[PDB]
Parts: structure tokens; C-alpha cells; sequence
RNA sequence: UGUUUGCAAUUUUUUAUAGUAUAUAUCAAAUCAUCUUUAUGCUAUUCAUAGACCUUGGGUACAGUAUAAAAAUUAUAUAUGUAUUAAUUUACAUAUAUUUUUUCUAAGAAAUUAGGUAAGAUUUUGUUUAUAGAGAAAUUAGAUGUAAAAAAAAAAUCUUAUGAGGGCGGAUCCGCUUCUAAUAUUUUUUUGUAGUUAUUAUUAUAAUAAUAAUCAUGUUUAUUACUUAAAAAGCUUAAUGGCUUAAUCUUGCCUUACUGUUUGAUUAACAACAAAUCUUA
């Protein structure tokens, strides 16, 4: 075939396996070792620059994927078996038990105007500016229909912690942020406050906290640790709040600082803090969703309990 | 008062000088200026 | 010119985690710790099992009161049922 | 076939430093008499001097802030700290050796 | 401060001056990364194709299921669609006790429990 | 492919990752502290258990990858390692166990 | 071990290690990996051939079977086309020596697989500054109502690469440039070159004018051709000169 | 031998060969501090050996399930030993004062720095929903929508053109002028709306039709383009206007916050003059 002629004629993919005699004269240490000297260093050393300069600099960086980047993180080490436990059994039952059929000829809904316009006799209203949000005085994000196409995931959780005593004892705020790094994996950021209150002795523009964001499995990781280890451990614990939701399918809730050491990351070294500087955490679970009571059917699908208050 | 009136003097010797204002409680001031008797960007140092 | 940041990550382990259920899977976590033992955890709390019969009906005296008195004078007085 | 190999790479290092050498020791003597040189000009009253702005261009040619430039090279740098670096070691192997 | 200083000391060897610096490859250890890469984004697009192939056609069993259920009239003297109309209600679908708590906790696990199945309980 | 990518992952971490410290962990001369550095010596140093033995620093840093048919990264290996490193090694009293006075888990 | 077989490094490494494919590394991660791409360009290729003879069953069916008729059939052909040559990429695109053989400049330009990777290598650095030319220097709408160029032009005189918009001599534009083209479309066209100087100045009415420097028209280019001096355009190359190189110049006191 | 050790992979330049301008190699610089002892220690085992398990000295190990064959190897000052020599000579074992491996007390935890230029980011405030301690009043997380295979073609309404050097009157000057081309506008006359995956129906795994999905060869934390009322925040300082496509913010390098002369204006600055303001070469 003459399409198959425009192909590659040498092709490495379509080589055969290597050799069990080549495998076992494959020896990478020995060649170090009897070459006895420094093989020379190829002329090609591009390396990563340490600004970004531009898109037409004659110097370009890489993408994160490119392993020789200064941002490239290793890719993935295990599978969160409860990302697996949502994709093979959660997926179709939200898709199944939320379903609302549209007949086969159904017209696509046409979305209206969120920003009104003005439309009369009057001549004012033809270049008058539109019309302020209905309602709220910020948009909200229109619920969408959870669809075989749109399956509610997590997405990320960022743990955020706020010592306002830490000002006066600054080693409030160094075990804070290590309990905050043995618990996510990450560095965390640490925050200022942003008022002045005398009553309770806060001072603008002074570090006062530490947040970390996990993303990806991470983030699913620490769920399944968080429902499975440390909630169940909470001495008369009733549930996640029914009100918790910010109207755009993220889920927040805090823990008590007798509550955070439960964590198996800092139970283990509970006595290389001192004593009563362990923080509370707050915990935002930002999903795919896109209402509450997208999120809380979500939660409830990974084993999450929600009583009312 | 807080600020003062200090000279830069050119250190090619040819007697120009640029005169710049700045805090009493600061270093003095030393700048890359443009000489138009030698016309040549040359080192200038505060007077004093 | 934009810095490009670098990521500060610590070293981490992987981890078998064995639920009280008996049951182990593997995780990826700071500590040093190869084997996490759950003497309490989902599979064993009531809040989530609330059908299982052997978790209710338990005597969960967590403070130790009830088991000492038993101790000094014996069973005889208990919530026979 | 390395041994062989580093000569050829030495060999040629040795070229263009031994032209580079060459070359600067031409500049050095191009300067030298450039600011050696007191052009006397019949400026005004029958008196001698030299101007001023060819007095500004003895040290160099307009365009550029002479004593601005980088004095030397990073990759020099990184050379010459990888040969010390490499007898530090090697001469732990010596004195380790040597007991 | 002893405790401290060692809390100290976690972070100062995370600080950009302590971190390990970026990898440095050749070309053949350069473009057997390149290999590798290009074979797990692929294979998560066979992963991913899969996984939204068996999402459709698991709902196109529904919506011919609901679109024969339409146009259904029974069981007796009842309209056309009075069971689609009541099947395609949400009576505590976006409540609290949605869904089961003992089905939503019980995860995938690599190996199994003591006892994987019970199947002596009885109601 | 899942398995060897994940071990091939695994050694890019331990190439990017702080170092460990097992003073943040471990308090110095007890019952833990012991009988990490007896296994951790076992393990030519690495705190990891499941990606064999591969210094990150060094002249043969570069030897990272694995050979083909190898049982390192394979699970079964893995769950082999975790467990032999669960098992108690120092005695109360900081003296190590026989090697035959050992119970596995 | 002459410098024919390349980089120091190489010669050296070709002499202390052993005689094997890059694709044989016997390397547990790189060899999985090579297995998901071989069975995968398999599948790709058994698509081409089951789109290759759907074009058949379409070309041999009369067009009024189709009822949109003639013009429904030339589209469905159309998008098939366009499609099995999507499949003659993704089928080499993960295959880890046609990069190497591209990145040495040893790629053989007639394949599609290798014009792929020159135009994305084209429109990544060199095309985003031929862009900005022709928009700050005003070539557009001076000259053209329009332009988006589609391949690569780098022009030299005398063996010195000029970068776009560079000042140059008089003495240096004295004699007709070399053209370092690059088209990344299949088989052989006809090219026409044309020089115009956009800023000749005409006192006796105020304004610019414009005047062509040089003129040549069929000139045949294919996508493995790169050099082209236009100084021999009727022996050496075949075309039509209709103007010779007239030297660059500029008045003193215009801009 | 700077640059990661299995092999022509970035930009620019030097030099040389072949070559008649091209091609390869090489050199220097730019981008980046990757850490480099090929084993001298350690570990195991095995012989001897005065020795009642240990003393002293030698061997051995053959490495892809990589290995004992380096998970981090300095240099000393003193004291206390032990063993040693011509000799505090030398080799070890302890401790305690050092320096070394840049390798362990978070500046990427702090500082309200304000001009030139380049790049990058583009609603930052308030409001509001929710959130351990947390309350009227502390922090953090949020808060618009659309699109992303690809079009082809007919006429008309204008508007432009340094397009055809159009034609006619007085090549590029001018008011009338046809034609072509481009932008915009019509809800306009339409044609086409595939391919791929899947479902359903007929037909004999394929073909045809219909329905749904479809930016995706790519680190899903996707990305990119467009859209997201007004006020507010920010912009040295009151107030008004303005800026969000930069005049704001962040960062790199910088100090034109330069010297002389000078153009045209502020319907001929302030209803004169002068000190002024903006601007050009
Ligand atoms: N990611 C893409 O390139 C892509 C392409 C087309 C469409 N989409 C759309 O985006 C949605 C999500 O994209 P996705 O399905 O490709 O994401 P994904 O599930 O494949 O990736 C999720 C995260 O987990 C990691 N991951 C993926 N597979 C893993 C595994 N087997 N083991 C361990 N870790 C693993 C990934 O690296 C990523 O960080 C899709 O459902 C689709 O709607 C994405
Ligand atoms: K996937
Ligand atoms: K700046
Ligand atoms: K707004
Ligand atoms: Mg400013
Ligand atoms: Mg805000
Ligand atoms: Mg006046």
C-alpha cells in the first residue's frame, strides 16, 4: 500500500525483545569500572534557565515534564485505592441514581443573559450599562447535570492553620508548620493577618499561620486516611456540618488540635513537639462539583457522614 | 532639616559635578554620570 | 523574569496500612513507620457499620471505672441482659 | 582510546589559547601606545594642549563603560573548581593510602 | 529550644539552597525517559477511553430503558408515562441518608480481610 | 508496565526529596532508635524499603535504572521487604534478638 | 574512530562499550514502555488499512446512491484523507530514534512523520519572530493586506546568516543572497521570489514608492531541497530571472 | 577531561578539513554550582595463632535479584592507654577543643523603596456562602459563560485600495468613473455539517440510516482564545479625572532623575510682561 510506503522505514518500536545473552553482558557497573577514566562530556549543555525571560528570549525553558526542569516532579508512585474504589463502583451508581432522561429531539437549551441589558421604548435605556447580578452580588456558577461526561471528582484539599498567639511565641508557628509538612507531604506557606483587633491582640501584616495544597493523589490519599483513620478516632464525633458548602461543590470543615495528632504522622513523633503547640487544621476539600448537594452526595460516596446542624 | 543638598563630584578631575538631595540618615550617594567636559560617562562621588 | 520556583518536598516512605478488618493496602506517607496496625478504625466503628450486631452491644468503658469495680467485688451486680 | 581522545582535546585548548595569548598580547601593546599618545593642538592665544575629549577616549572608543564588562568567565569557574575539587579527593586517597 | 532547633533543622534542609538540584541526563538516558513518558500518557489514554466507553454505553442502557418506559401504558388503567414520571423522581437522592454508609466506606483493598465475606448475617 | 513505572518513579524521588532525618522521628539511644539503624544498615543506608539499593549522591548516581527482568519492582517483593522491616529487632533492654529468638509478622 | 562518526564522546563510548540497538537496552522500565508504542502503532496501522479500503467502497458508488449527492461524497472522502494522515504520524511520533534521527538533521524530509516535527520545531521560535517583523517593521498592510507565512526563509550573504531586520552594509548586500528554505507541504511546487524595497523615497511627489530588486519565477522546491543562491537561477537552477540582483542602497538623510 | 558516564539532541562564535556557496568536526561564550577517590575503609567467611570464647598476622569473596568491593571517606591540637620502633617513631582504641566535606538554627518565616527599560500576571477591594478554637469584630477556601475537525459557494447594499500605473475630462495632482480584490453588514438564496467511539434499526464481521458523545499524542492542578455590570482596591500625599489591552503588581539588569543648542504650541499660558507648562529635532 502506498500509504504504508510514507511510513518510517526503520522502525525501533517494531524491533524484537533483547537477548538473554545480551541481557546478561549488560553489566552498567562494570564499564565504569574497566574504562578506569571519565568518558568526555558531550558538547550538547543546555541547561534550564533560572528566569523566565520571554517567549521570543533566545533561551527558552522547558515544560515541568521535561525530567531536566527545575519544577519536574516525579510522576506518580501508587494508585489511591480509593480513586480506584470511585472510578469502579462510585462512578456509575451517582450516574445511575442521579439521572433525569431528555428525549431523543430535546432542543439544546439556549442560556440567558446573567448581566441584564436594558430593552424598551424609553431612549435611556439603549446605552445604559447593564444590569448589576439579580440576587447575589457575585454570579453564581450554574449547576450542571451529572452526566456520564461530568462524574464529581476531587480535585484538591488545602490545609490551612491560623495561630494568632503565635506573634508573641514564635515557636508556635515552627511546630505548626511542621505538623502541617509531616501531614500533607508538602512544604506549607505561612500567612499573615490582615486586621487589627487590640481586644484580642492581633496585629495587621504579621505571620500568623501556614497553608499547604495537595493536588492530584495526593489529595486522595489524604481523604482515605482522614475517613478511615483519624475520623473514626474522634471521641464522640457525629459527622461533617449539613450547612458546610460555599454554594460551588467545595467542602469545608476543622479539626481539633487534640484531633490532629491522631494523624498517624504525628503520633508517631507526638513527643519531639513541645507540649500543647500542636494546631487545629482547617480542612477545604475542593471537588469537580459544581452545588452542595453535589459535594455531599459526592462525600457520601467515599464514606463520609453528614448529620444535621 | 531631613533632607540635604549634596554634590557629586567627577572623579576625572575636571571639575563638574551633579548635585542630588537625599535623607541626612543615609549613604552617600556615588553614580555613573555622563561628564561633558571629557564627554564620557565616568565615576561620580559624593564631596564630602 | 519570571523565577521558576522549585519544588521542596520531603522524603517519603511507602507503607502497608493493616485495617482492624485484617485487610492491607499501600499507601504513600512521611513517616518511617513500614507497617501501620488499626486497632480502630471504619470497619470497626458503629457510625459507619451501623447494622453489624457485634459492635453494638458493647460495653466501651473507656475510662476503666466499670472494669476495676468488677475486679474488687466481682460480677454479680451487672446489666444482665 | 580516552587517553587519546583528551590529547586531541588538549591539543586543540592549546591552539586557541596559544592564539588567544598571542592576540592579547597584541591588544596590550595597541593600547598602550594609544594612551601613551599626547596629540598637542593649536587651541587659542598660540597655546598647546590636549583636548579634553581626546583625553576621555584614550582608555577606549565611545559605546561602551570601560571596567564594566565581566572580568572572566563562569565556565572558567566551574572548570577550575572541578580540578580542585578533584585533588582535594585525590589527595585523600594519597594521605589514606599513604598509611 | 532543643525540640525546636531540630524542628529547625527539618526545614533548613528543605530550603532551595539544600534541595537536591535538577537532573542532569545524556542523550540515550534522556530518550529513554522521552519512551517512558510517551507510553504512560498513552496508556493512560487507553485507561481513560475505557473508562468513558463503559460510562456511555452504561447510560445509553438507560436512556433506552427510560425512553421505552415513556411511551409504556400500564400496569392497568394508567396513563403513558406515569412509571417514567415517577421513576425519574429524586426522593432523597440529594439527602443524608442517600446512600448507605456500610456500601461507601468499604474500599477496594489489595488483599483481603481475615473474613472477606460475612454471610451469616442475618436482618 | 504499572509496576515498573511506579519503582522507576520511586528512585526519580529519591534523587529530589530532602533526606531523611530520623532525629525528627527517633530520639537518640532508645528502643526505636536502635533498631532502625541496625535494619537501616541491612539496607546499605537507604531508609526506603522498596526500591532496593540505590545511593541518590555519588559517582554512581547515574545507575538508577533496572535491568529488564527484574523482581525488585515487582509487589511481591515490596510486601516481602515492608514486612521483614515490622518485625521487632532490638530487645527491651537495646541488646539485638537472635536471629533464630526472631518472630516474623 | 575518525570525527565522521561524530561527538568526542561518541567515538569514546562506541569504543568501551558494546555493539547494540538504542531500542535493545536491556532496561526493565524502557522495554515496557516499548511494548505499549509497538502494539499500539500495530493498531494504528490496522486502522489505515480498514480507512484505506473505506475510500474504495466510497469511490467506486455513483454519486447519486448518496443522498447529498456529489458534494456529499468528496466530503466523506475528504475527512478520510485527512484522517489516515493523522494515523501515518501517531503511528512514528513515539518512536524514540525518529527523533534522533530528526534532532541530527539526518531525517528524511519526503516522509510526513519528519515534516511534522520541522514545521512544530519552525512555528516554536523561528516564526514567532518572522510574525513580529512583518507587524512592527509594517509589511503589513504596506505590502500585503494579510500574511501569515507557512515556511521557513533564512537568508545569507556571502556565507553570513542575516536575522530578520538586521542593518547591514552596503558592501554586504552587493551580491545576490543564498535562501535557506524549508517547505513542510507534500510533493514539488513552483516558487517565485521577489525583492522589494518598500521605502524608496520620491521628492518630486512627497511620498514612497516601491522598487523590485530582483524577480524570478519557476523555480521548483521540494521539501528535501534547502539551499537556494540566487545568484544562479538560469544555469545552475532552473527558473526565469526576470530581473537581476539590483544592489541595496539608500540616499544619505532618508530613513 | 566542568557538566552524569551507551553513542552526532539548544543558541552564537573561533579554527580546520573536504568542498564551491554548502557539510562535518573542533574552540570560546551563553543557559546550569551534579555531589564524581574505581578503592586505600567496612561487612562476611576462612586459615593459622602463644590463648582460657578470645589475642596477633594473613588469605578468601567475582558482583543485574548488581556487589564485602563506599549512604558520604578532612586536617589536627592536646591527655589517657595498648602495641611498636634508633627515636611521644608508627599504627589503633578512647574521650574533648577545633577546624574540613558549603552538609541540618525555617528569610522561598522578616523589611510596606516609589525612577529608566524588558518580560510576566491582569477585579487585586468590598460584598457574600461555608469553615476547630472563633463571639458583632481574627484565618483559609470559593463565587460568569462560551468555543476550540473543516467549510464551500451566489448575488446585493455601502466603505476602502501606493489594485488593474484602468477609462474620460482637465502612472503617481483632481471631480466624475467601470472591473477585480479586501473589511464590514442581511435573519440573507443556499449547499455541506463529516470522520472517530458507542447505541439502536434494517441488511449480508461488514454496509446504510438515525441518535448521543467528541479542544486533546497531552504531566488534569490541563492548556489556549473570548467573555465576566458598576463601585471599590492600587497608582508619594486632599479632591476630581484617568489607567486594568497599563500609568498597577512581581522579577532581572540598570541610574536618560544625562550635556549643549533648538522646533511648534498652550486657538499668542495666567484677558499684559516676567518666573512658568507641554512638545520636536
Ligand atoms: N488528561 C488528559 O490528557 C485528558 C485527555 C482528554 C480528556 N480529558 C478529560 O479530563 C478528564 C480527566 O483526565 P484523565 O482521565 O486523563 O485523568 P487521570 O485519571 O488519568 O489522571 C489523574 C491523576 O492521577 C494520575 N494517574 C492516572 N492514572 C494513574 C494510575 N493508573 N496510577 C496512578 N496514578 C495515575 C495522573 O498522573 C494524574 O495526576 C477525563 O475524564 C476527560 O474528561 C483529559
Ligand atoms: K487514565
Ligand atoms: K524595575
Ligand atoms: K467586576
Ligand atoms: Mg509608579
Ligand atoms: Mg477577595
Ligand atoms: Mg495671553
Amino acid at each position: 500500500i502506498p500509504d504504508l510506503a510514507e511510513l518510517e522505514t526503520r522502525s525501533a518500536l517494531d524491533a524484537p525483545i533483547p537477548s538473554e545473552e545480551d541481557k546478561k553482558e549488560f553489566r552498567p557497573w562494570k564499564r565504569a569500572a574497566d574504562r578506569k577514566a571519565r568518558l568526555p562530556s558531550s558538547r550538547y549543555q543546555y541547561h534550564p534557565p533560572k528566569y523566565n525571560r520571554g517567549p521570543l528570549h533566545p533561551i527558552q525553558s522547558p515544560p515541568s515534564s521535561d525530567p531536566i526542569a527545575r519544577d519536574f516532579v516525579p510522576g506518580p508512585f501508587n494508585m489511591p485505592r480509593l480513586k480506584e474504589t470511585f472510578r469502579t463502583v462510585m462512578a456509575s451508581d451517582l450516574m445511575t441514581l442521579a439521572y433525569i432522561h431528555t428525549p431523543p429531539g430535546t432542543p439544546k437549551k439556549e442560556p440567558t443573559e446573567r448581566l441584564r441589558a436594558w430593552e424598551g421604548d424609553s431612549p435611556y435605556f439603549a446605552n445604559r450599562a447593564r444590569r448589576a447580578p439579580r440576587g447575589a452580588p457575585e454570579l453564581p456558577i450554574r449547576e450542571r447535570d451529572i452526566s456520564f461526561r461530568n462524574i464529581p471528582e476531587i480535585k484538591e484539599i488545602t490545609v490551612s492553620t491560623f495561630v494568632p498567639l503565635g506573634l508573641k511565641n514564635p515557636d508556635l508557628l515552627i511546630v505548626a508548620r511542621a505538623v502541617l509538612l509531616a501531614m500533607t507531604g508538602t512544604m506549607p506557606e505561612m500567612t499573615r493577618s490582615k486586621n487589627n483587633v487590640v481586644q484580642w491582640q492581633l496585629q495587621a501584616n504579621k505571620p500568623a499561620g501556614c497553608k499547604t495544597t495537595i493536588y492530584g493523589n495526593a489529595a486522595w490519599e489524604f481523604m482515605d486516611r482522614l475517613i478511615h483513620l483519624v475520623l473514626p478516632r474522634i471521641k464522640d464525633w457525629k459527622g461533617v456540618p449539613a450547612s458546610t458548602g460555599d454554594g460551588s461543590g467545595n467542602v469545608q470543615f476543622g479539626l481539633n488540635p487534640e484531633d490532629v495528632q491522631l494523624f498517624p504522622e504525628v503520633e508517631c513523633n507526638y513527643d519531639m513537639y513541645p507540649a500543647k503547640m500542636i494546631p487545629g487544621c482547617h480542612i477545604a476539600i475542593k471537588t469537580t462539583a459544581t452545588s452542595d448537594r453535589q459535594a455531599k452526595l459526592l462525600l457520601q460516596s467515599l464514606g463520609v457522614p453528614f448529620y444535621s446542624n | 532639616s531631613r533632607i540635604i543638598n549634596v554634590r557629586l563630584i567627577s572623579m576625572a578631575m575636571t571639575g563638574y559635578f551633579y548635585t542630588f538631595t537625599r535623607p541626612r540618615t543615609s549613604l552617600p550617594m556615588s553614580m555613573l554620570k555622563y561628564d561633558p567636559i571629557v564627554r564620557r560617562k565616568v565615576l561620580f562621588l559624593e564631596q564630602k | 523574569a519570571t523565577f521558576v520556583p522549585r519544588h521542596r518536598r520531603p522524603y517519603q516512605f511507602t507503607q502497608l496500612v493493616q485495617l482492624s478488618d485484617g485487610s492491607t493496602f499501600t499507601v504513600r506517607t512521611t513517616m518511617p513507620t513500614a507497617l501501620y496496625k488499626s486497632a480502630k478504625d471504619s470497619r470497626n466503628h458503629l457510625l459507619w457499620q451501623p447494622s453489624d450486631k457485634s459492635l453494638k452491644n458493647v460495653e466501651l468503658d473507656e475510662a476503666g471505672k466499670l472494669a476495676a469495680f468488677r475486679e474488687r467485688y466481682g460480677r454479680g451486680w451487672d446489666l444482665d441482659a | 582510546v580516552i587517553a587519546e581522545l583528551i590529547k586531541e582535546k588538549l591539543a586543540a585548548r592549546a591552539e586557541y589559547n596559544a592564539r588567544q595569548s598571542a592576540l592579547r598580547k597584541l591588544q596590550q601593546q595597541k593600547m598602550l601606545a594609544r594612551r601613551g599618545t599626547r596629540v598637542l593642538r593649536l587651541m587659542n592665544n598660540y597655546s598647546y594642549r590636549e583636548t579634553n575629549w581626546e583625553i576621555g577616549r584614550l582608555i577606549g572608543d565611545p559605546g561602551s563603560v570601560p571596567g564594566t564588562e565581566k572580568v572572566g568567565s563562569r565556565k572558567a569557574k566551574f572548570r577550575a573548581r572541578r580540578r580542585r575539587r578533584n585533588t582535594f579527593l585525590l589527595g585523600i586517597k594519597e594521605r589514606k593510602l599513604a598509611k | 529550644d532543643p525540640r525546636i532547633i531540630n524542628i529547625l533543622r527539618h526545614f533548613a534542609v528543605l530550603s532551595p539552597k539544600r534541595i537536591p538540584p535538577p537532573l542532569r541526563f545524556g542523550r540515550n538516558r534522556y530518550l529513554r525517559h522521552w519512551t517512558i513518558h510517551r507510553a504512560w500518557l498513552l496508556f493512560r489514554r487507553q485507561q481513560r477511553e475505557q473508562r468513558e466507553r463503559i460510562l456511555m454505553q452504561q447510560h445509553q442502557s438507560m436512556s433506552n430503558a427510560c425512553e421505552e418506559l415513556r411511551n409504556t401504558e400500564g400496569p392497568g388503567t394508567r396513563e403513558t408515562g406515569y412509571l417514567y414520571r415517577v421513576a425519574m423522581l429524586k426522593n432523597g437522592v440529594y439527602g443524608l441518608k442517600s446512600i448507605p454508609i456500610e456500601y461507601a466506606s468499604r474500599a477496594l483493598v489489595e488483599t483481603p480481610g481475615r473474613q472477606a465475606w460475612n454471610h451469616e448475617w442475618k436482618r | 508496565f504499572e509496576e515498573s513505572f511506579y519503582f522507576y518513579q520511586k528512585r526519580l524521588n529519591e534523587r529530589l526529596t530532602a533526606p531523611f532525618r530520623k532525629d525528627f522521628y527517633f530520639k537518640k539511644d532508645t528502643a526505636a532508635d536502635l533498631d532502625w539503624r541496625i535494619k537501616l544498615k541491612e539496607r546499605h543506608g537507604v531508609p526506603a524499603k522498596d526500591i532496593g539499593r540505590y545511593n541518590p549522591r555519588g559517582r554512581m548516581a547515574w545507575n538508577d535504572e533496572v535491568l529488564v527482568g527484574s523482581q525488585t519492582s515487582s509487589r511481591k517483593h515490596m510486601v516481602e521487604k515492608l514486612l521483614a522491616d515490622a518485625e521487632m529487632r532490638v530487645s527491651e533492654d537495646g541488646e539485638e534478638i537472635p536471629a533464630e529468638d526472631r518472630v516474623p509478622v | 574512530g575518525g570525527p565522521e562518526l561524530g561527538s568526542r564522546r561518541r567515538r569514546a563510548a562506541l569504543a568501551t562499550t558494546g555493539n547494540l540497538p538504542f531500542e535493545q537496552l536491556p532496561y526493565q522500565c524502557f522495554q515496557d514502555a516499548r511494548k505499549i508504542l509497538q502494539q499500539d502503532r500495530a493498531a494504528k496501522i490496522a486502522q489505515i488499512v480498514k480507512e484505506t479500503e473505506k475510500i474504495k467502497l466510497i469511490e467506486a458508488r455513483d454519486a447519486s446512491e448518496f443522498e447529498g449527492g456529489e458534494a456529499a461524497k468528496q466530503t466523506r472522502i475528504k475527512s478520510l484523507r485527512k484522517y489516515i494522515e493523522e494515523l501515518k504520524i501517531l503511528a512514528d511520533i513515539n518512536d524514540p530514534e525518529v527523533k534522533r534521527r530528526f534532532e541530527d538533521g539526518r531525517g528524511d524530509m519526503t516522509k510526513p512523520v519528519y515534516r511534522f516535527m520541522a514545521e512544530r520545531r519552525w512555528r516554536s521560535m523561528d516564526y514567532k519572530i518572522i510574525a513580529q517583523r512583518i507587524s512592527q517593521f509594517h509589511v503589513v498592510p504596506d505590502l500585503l493586506p494579510a500574511f501569515d507565512p507557512t515556511m521557513d526563509v533564512k537568508l545569507s550573504f556571502r556565507g553570513y546568516q542575516v536575522s530578520p531586520g538586521a542593518i547591514l552594509d552596503s558592501r554586504v548586500t552587493e551580491v545576490a543572497p543564498t535562501l535557506r528554505m524549508q517547505v513542510f507541504d507534500k510533493g514539488e511546487r513552483l516558487l517565485t521570489v521577489v525583492v522589494i524595497d518598500s521605502d524608496v523615497p520620491d521628492v518630486t511627489h512627497d511620498n514612497f514608492k516601491r522598487r523590485c530588486h530582483f524577480l524570478a519565477a519557476n523555480i521548483p522546491w521540494d521539501p528535501s531541497k534547502t539551499v537556494l543562491s540566487l545568484r544562479s537561477v538560469g544555469d545552475r537552477v532552473e527558473g526565469d530571472v526576470g530581473k537581476p540582483w539590483l544592489p541595496p542602497f539608500a540616499q544619505k538623510g532618508s530613513p
